[PDB]
């Protein structure tokens, strides 16, 4: 999971 | 061809000639890899996971060689703990999430 | 049936009968949820993810309602950004990554 | 991703  | 989820789904990527191991990962977004350098052409960009985040480099359309296939994509190095290919490749390499 | 990768792939699950919105993950080892309360019967754990780890609260054969499936199995809480079903819930839900 |  990783998002900005 | 699938990967069960029993162990990581990992596989090795050449990003521009350097290989790499990957672990494709549905819930990322991006597809973030340390341990290699592509140069100066890039945005600087901040992207979040579970605790806090990484300051990565952005660049486009990059050549990665992957599962058979040479496709040209978005690549962020940053100091990540395990590299990872998001789902800007994998939709990219046609990988669906089936049950 | 299956997800494609071009939008998030969340779905609504219930957890000991109360509802919240998974993204399943395949990097997720575990599966960790937040605004939930599952009582006091747990190991605490520290989990690392991209920009650092939390603290989470593991619980036991906890029971998951989602995707027409009702399934035992270990549910952490902790301070997650998003809730996340990694692959020891998506092994019991038969879901693989296929291309 | 997460994992420990």
């Amino acid at each position: 999971f990783e998002a900005l | 061809p699938q990967f069960h989820l029993w162990k990581r789904p990992v596989v090795t990527a050449h990003i521009e000639g350097q290989p790499v191991e990957v672990l494709l990962d549905t819930g990322a977004d991006d597809s973030i890899v340390t341990g290699i350098e592509l140069g100066p052409h890039y945005t600087p960009k901040i992207v979040g996971g579970i605790g806090g985040f990484i300051n990565t480099k952005e660049y486009k359309n990059v050549e990665v060689e992957v599962l058979g296939k040479r496709i040209k994509g978005t690549i962020m190095t940053g100091d990540t703990p395990i590299n990872i290919f998001g789902r800007n490749l994998l939709t990219a390499l046609g990988m669906s999430l089936n049950f």
